[PDB]
């Protein structure tokens, strides 16, 4: 069967008809492992991103891009490749970007190799239709039912992909299984979120966003989290006694 | 000459100016990351310009391609416009370095003014059965006729069983050269009075 021919014949997107789309001790090791989760409201254009500390092992980056406005302050890739990321991300860590499914697949390698990162993954968020069986982008060949999520490294159980029905028109949040995505691959506990919302905090993450309405952010509680003798801790392991 | 074309040849030694322009360009290379592989440096002097005026560029990557065939679509005069992703499933619609890879990409790229073209039609995922290994999917030219119904298109690093109406297939694994437009058939004549395709 030829679901790009079904989808021309019915407005059936092909990933409609994907099926069914343990590691139990994981997530426990993790949800006892996570910090309390900490959230700072901050204009992050005006705001010296350097005062966020200490470095962070993980960087889960989600400026809110034009493109997410169909029909509804927009950051610009112009306005994204000036963030001074690499300021901010330890030695060895990773970035998650959601880079949109327009220029941003591009522009944001781009950023990626600036801040000093390879990119190792490329996560795709695959939005169904199965509730309502798209007006394009000018330079558009198709028909555009995707996110990606670039995944960078610097220094020395899942799959690439996130199924889910697309949100409803103006509902810019991105599915929280890319969270589970990061918290199993068990890469450090600083973690960071920049561009977050009151709706995406959670335990494991300091958040930072504009749209933030309470803050609880202090640095040195912060930091006191992964002193010794929890530095270097992954995530994936008990508490040390 | 609407029927099925094709060449066994050397990509990289073909004078490929005897081929005409086309509306459509797509290749799967083997990129350098079991085969005939080709450098990086082989990859950016393939002489794509000369095969278009306006049309589109359809690119397979994966791994690190995924960068090198950016910098090679760029190169070669495009503009990457959109990225198509083909969800490899079973035949019961389940799905098959960091994370376990349930998709390949191919890269979809825009050169001059392209104008009569269906955009819009289809959309930028696949679902579809594994056949072979390093067998794309035969959905991508369903997609491509529907974008650019009746035109002339060429496949460079094709294999037998890729050959198609409306395209002429490039490959080294092919049987012989198959060609049945004319102004193809005088232009080959005419660089190639000997049938041997060598510098
Ligand atoms: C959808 C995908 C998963 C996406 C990624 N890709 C990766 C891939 C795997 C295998 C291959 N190749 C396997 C093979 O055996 N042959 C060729 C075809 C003819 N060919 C040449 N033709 C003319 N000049 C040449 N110079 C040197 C070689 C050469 C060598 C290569 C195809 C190409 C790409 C697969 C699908």
């Amino acid at each position: 069967n030829d679901y790009c021919q079904h989808f021309v014949d019915t407005g059936h997107r092909p990933q409609n008809f994907i099926r069914d789309v343990l590691i139990r001790l994981k997530d426990e090791l993790i949800a006892k492992s996570n910090t309390p989760p900490m959230y700072l409201q901050a204009d992050i254009e005006a705001f010296d991103i350097r005062e966020l500390t200490p470095k962070f092992d993980v960087i889960l980056l989600e400026p809110p891009l034009e493109e997410y406005y169909r029909e509804t302050k927009c950051w610009t890739w112009d306005d994204i490749m000036k963030l001074e990321i690499d300021e901010i991300a330890a030695p060895r860590s990773f970035i998650f970007l959601w880079c949109g499914s327009g220029e941003g697949l591009d522009l944001g390698r781009v950023c990626l190799r600036k801040w000093g990162y390879r990119r190792c993954e490329d996560i795709c968020w695959i939005k169904t239709n199965k509730n309502n069986p798209k007006t394009l982008d000018p330079k558009a060949v198709f028909q555009r039912t995707k996110e990606h999520c670039l995944m960078g490294i610097k220094g020395t159980v899942d799959i690439d992909l996130i199924i889910t029905e697309e949100p409803e028109i103006g509902n810019i949040e991105k599915p929280v299984e890319i969270f589970h995505i990061i918290e199993h691959f068990c890469l450090g506990r600083r973690r960071l979120h920049l561009f977050g919302r009151d709706s995406t905090i959670r335990p494991g993450w300091l958040t930072v966003g504009p749209t933030l309405t309470n803050s609880n952010y202090n640095a040195e509680t912060y930091a006191s989290y992964f002193s010794a003798p929890n530095s270097y801790l992954t995530g994936c392991t008990e508490e040390i006694e | 000459l609407f029927p099925p074309q094709w060449i066994c040849c050397d990509i990289r030694y073909l004078d490929v100016s005897i081929l005409g322009k086309f509306a459509v360009v797509m290749a799967d290379p083997p990129w350098d990351i079991p085969y005939g592989t080709l450098t990086d440096d082989e990859m950016r002097r393939l002489n794509i310009p000369v095969l278009q005026d306006d049309g589109f560029l359809f690119l397979w990557v994966t791994g690190r391609a995924m960068e090198l065939g950016r910098e090679c679509l760029n190169l070669w005069g495009y503009e990457r416009v959109d990225e198509i992703i083909w969800v490899k499933t079973n035949q019961l619609q389940r799905i098959i370095h960091w994370l376990n890879h349930g998709k390949e990409h191919c890269l979809v790229g825009v050169k001059g003014n392209p104008q009569g073209f269906n955009q819009g039609l289809d959309c930028d995922v696949i679902v579809a059965e594994v056949r072979s290994t390093s067998h794309k999917p035969d959905e991508i030219y369903g997609m491509i006729e529907r974008l650019s119904p009746g035109t002339r298109k060429i496949e460079l690093f094709g294999r037998p069983h890729n050959v198609q109406p409306n395209w002429i297939t490039l490959g080294n694994q092919l049987d012989g050269i198959h060609l049945l437009d004319p102004d193809v058939v005088a232009r080959f004549k005419q660089r190639y009075p000997d049938g041997i395709i060598s510098k």
